[PDB]
RNA sequence: GAGCUGUAAGUAAGCUUUGAUCCAGAGAUUUCCGAAUGGGGAAACCCAGCAUGAGUUAUGUCAUGUUAUCGAUAUGUGAAUACAUAGCAUAUCAGAAGGCACACCCGGAGAACUGAAACAUCUUAGUACCCGGAGGAAGAGAAAGAAAAUUCGAUUCCCUUAGUAGCGGCGAGCGAAAUGGGAAGAGCCCAAACCAACAAGCUUGCUUGUUGGGGUUGUAGGACACUCUACGGAGUUACAAAGGACGACAUUAGACGAAUCAUCUGGAAAGAUGAAUCAAAGAAGGUAAUAAUCCUGUAGUCGAAAAUGUUGUCUCUCUUGAGUGGAUCCUGAGUACGACGGAGCACGUGAAAUUCCGUCGGAAUCUGGGAGGACCAUCUCCUAAGGCUAAAUACUCUCUAGUGACCGAUAGUGAACCAGUACCGUGAGGGAAAGGUGAAAAGCACCCCGGAAGGGGAGUGAAAUAGAACCUGAAACCGUGUGCUUACAAGUAGUCAGAGCCCGUUAAUGGGUGAUGGCGUGCCUUUUGUAGAAUGAACCGGCGAGUUACGAUUUGAUGCAAGGUU
């Protein structure tokens, strides 16, 4: 997913994140209320996350850098 | 006599044949062979070395 | 080095000439399926969705050496080489020209 | 934050007779205080809570595979918000 | 380049030719503890301060930073005291700490058992163990040398010299060096004279000071005084130092890569047999048994985004070299030496030179000074009291690539197995045992007995007394059957002699049993002497003890011999 979320703005990552983080937290929630049986969703929520926050760090590597 | 070097490539990978040169000669290859074939640069050459 | 759709045939083992198709192949302990060759009888009790079941005839699995692709000319068994085409690399058939396998 | 220091709901029946009254259990994470378990509860539901409990489990022991070891040590939170409720299927 | 979601099965959810999983290069993240450094503390936890920030009507709470100690640099301020310093104050720097294979190396400290057949000098031994240092090596290193020739020319290491010289209750035992043969193989810089400024005392001159130049050596150098000479050289390993450019290879992922069929036996062939083929590949490992030609490979060849790694060439940076005269000046002071007390030198304080330490003494200036194993004298050699220096050398926790008349599971690391782990100890510390289904899990569907375990079928498989304690399964031991024997007999359990009753062999003047007769007090170790009531062994199985290196001497053998040998 690392195409499109450079597209993004580092305003609508950060409200991705939080989205995506709503997301990562009702599925595991309803995973121990146990009506979920689609558990491949909470792996790829967890690491769209760490997508979503690795290249907004190197914005502000990139940002301190040419700084 | 001296180290002919597609000589020792053509023979190296049959099994039993041993290319040597005439000053690499010892007792432990030439025992083991059932039969020398020398050249006319290393007969002359052994034979001024060793006598 | 043969891919998951070939037409093989089988050198060693209780089948030897036998074609057929294999259909999955297990590449880390490499020892390949064919349709047809080593059909093992399971004894399994009864499951959740199956029934109890006597013997189970499905396929075993035949080691990757065990198994070789054949010639679209001769129809010989044949080993395989490797050709760069347009970047690509393709499959020789050390006797002959092209196999052509996407599926 | 605040989704974090939430990990589980707790479904026991001891938690569900609690559930006849406004009281939820949750399986908080084990570095917070029940002042952040409570505003981290009205921030997910937006519900009002009056109390919360806290208290910790220590590691309880299992073998399983005939090799021992422990199992992890756990927080859990006993919310009792006022009005509205925690809506769980 | 087609599968994948660790070991690790599974299911369930999925993901992938739009190239996943994986493999390298680079990067991001990187909880808490720990030198742990905001404070504390029983490490992996508490309690903060400050400054921002979120939240809240406000607190409470939370987030992010920042706050240990000396140290360095700054400016504040300046006590007893008047200046001044102490000291406090902030503000920068992050310098130190801790860790290790710390194996090797260099220092500081430094035993004992033992050997001398006791034992004190001596030896063990500057060993072990502590400390402190460091580095990829360290240390040493450019003659106040070794020597005594028509001498050599930094150090280190190797071979010899040589168990020689010598030391030593001249006991035990220690134990060189030079020459010669090799590896490796470069020398430098400073203090001082003097000169230049500069700055202050001071009196304008001198002194001191910094800085710069200068110049560093015995064939006596250098200041000085002369004459004659310049950017060619030199290079980050010493010799002063930064950092480019462009290449070169080097690793850190890889990619090609020759050539076989048939029949027989088998569950399976790679075996046998028959006919081929490749080889710069007949290394090796797999594949249902023993494969150059089935597979992975090997020989050979090719490859790099990016990372470093060396290494070239430019760039760049530094830089005059000689000669003569030596009149004068300089050439390393509480130093060298001396005494006393020690240590080190192979050398035990001695005929003790030479090298250090403590304590006091205490020099010389080129017509100088030191050394040549006491001391003089004479010759010869060298120039102390400043510093730096690669290589040859040591070591392997490791990494990469390999090797073995090395181990095969009581071996080999303690550990082939979710080992320094169960376990033991309050603690340091001590510390195991435990590998093998099959080719493939095809891991026994069903039936019967049973509560279940277990079995008996059936079934898989070449084999199931290969059934998961699973390859073979030896003895001790436990059994069940039996053929011959045995209830008047005194026994080291046999041994010859033998009737009877069974049996039939690696077929040979056979095998099993034994009515009865004759003879006969186990085995080791220890002893003058053991049935010994002397020791040791419950039994069985495994393990379990004259080896190796170096030297010496003897024979044996073989070279060739007045020579033999490296
Ligand atoms: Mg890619
Ligand atoms: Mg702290
Ligand atoms: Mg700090
Ligand atoms: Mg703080
Ligand atoms: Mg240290
Ligand atoms: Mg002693
Ligand atoms: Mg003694
Ligand atoms: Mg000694
Ligand atoms: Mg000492
Ligand atoms: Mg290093
Ligand atoms: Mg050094
Ligand atoms: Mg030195
Ligand atoms: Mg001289
Ligand atoms: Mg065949
Ligand atoms: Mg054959
Ligand atoms: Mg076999
Ligand atoms: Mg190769
Ligand atoms: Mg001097
Ligand atoms: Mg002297
Ligand atoms: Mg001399
Ligand atoms: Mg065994
Ligand atoms: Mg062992
Ligand atoms: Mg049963
Ligand atoms: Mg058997
Ligand atoms: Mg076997
Ligand atoms: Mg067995
Ligand atoms: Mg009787
Ligand atoms: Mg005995
Ligand atoms: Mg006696
Ligand atoms: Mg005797
Ligand atoms: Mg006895
Ligand atoms: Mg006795
Ligand atoms: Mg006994
Ligand atoms: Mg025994
Ligand atoms: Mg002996
Ligand atoms: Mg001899
Ligand atoms: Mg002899
Ligand atoms: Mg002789």
């Amino acid at each position: 997913k690392a195409k499109e979320i450079r597209d993004l703005t580092t305003s609508e990552i950060e409200e991705q994140i939080k989205s995506s983080k709503e997301e990562l937290f009702n599925l595991r929630f309803q995973l121990a209320t146990g009506q979920l049986e689609e558990t491949a969703r909470i792996r790829t929520v967890r690491k769209t996350i760490a997508r979503l926050k690795t290249v907004a760090r190197e914005r502000e590597i990139e940002q301190s850098k040419a700084n | 006599e001296n180290e002919d070097v597609n000589v020792e490539l053509s023979a190296r990978n049959i099994p039993g044949v041993q290319v040597t040169t005439a000053q690499g000669l010892n007792v432990l290859d030439i025992t083991n062979a059932d039969s020398l074939v020398i050249t006319e640069a290393a007969a002359k050459k052994v034979e001024e070395v060793l006598g | 080095h043969i891919k998951k759709g070939d037409n093989v045939k089988v050198i060693a083992g209780k089948d030897k000439g036998k074609e057929g198709k294999v259909i999955a192949t297990l590449p880390k302990k490499d020892r390949v399926v064919v349709e047809g060759v080593n059909i093992m009888k399971k004894h399994q009790k009864p499951t959740q969705l199956n029934p109890e079941g006597g013997i189970l005839e499905t396929e075993a699995a035949i080691h990757v050496s065990n198994v070789q692709l054949l010639d679209p000319k001769t129809n010989e068994p044949t080993r395989v080489g490797y050709k760069f085409v347009d970047g690509k690399k393709v499959r020789i058939a050390k006797k002959s020209g092209e196999e052509i396998k996407s599926n | 934050e605040a989704r974090d220091i939430l990990k589980r709901p707790v479904i026991t029946e001891k938690s569900s007779e609690a559930m006849a009254e406004d009281k939820y259990t949750f399986d908080v994470d084990t570095r917070v205080n029940k002042t952040q378990v409570k505003m981290a509860v009205e921030e997910i539901f937006n519900v009002k809570v009056a109390s919360v409990n806290i208290m910790n489990y220590k590691p309880k022991k299992k073998r399983m595979g005939r090799y021992q070891g422990y199992t992890n040590k756990r927080r859990k939170a006993i919310v009792t918000l006022k009005e509205g409720s925690i809506d769980l299927f």
